[PDB]
């Protein structure tokens, strides 16, 4: 019983932490997803101003 | 070793085994059920 007792609460304590880990995962690839657009964006920005000088 | 039969050891032991039975059943199953919950939660 007492084996059963700590099945239960590792099985529930355990689920909460994967819970709590899925969330701070999501909130890393949201992180990520937003600091690749500015990339693309910035970069591209970057790209045209180096090259509209140049061709300036 | 035999067995001793008279009224008097265990009447007075049926209504206090019946009173914990039931109020224990009640407040532990609601102590119980309630960390249980909280586990959930």
């Amino acid at each position: 019983l007492g084996d059963f007792m700590d099945k239960r609460d590792a099985s529930i304590k355990e689920q909460l932490s994967g819970v709590k880990d899925t969330s701070s995962e999501v909130k890393q690839l949201e992180e990520q997803a937003n600091a690749v657009m500015r990339a693309a964006r910035a970069e591209i920005s970057a790209a045209l101003n180096k090259m509209k000088k140049e061709t300036q | 070793f035999n067995t001793d039969i008279l009224a008097t050891n265990l009447i007075n032991l049926s209504v206090v085994l019946g009173v914990l039975i039931f109020f224990g059943k009640g407040v532990l199953s609601d102590l119980l059920d309630n960390r249980k919950q909280r586990i959930l939660n």
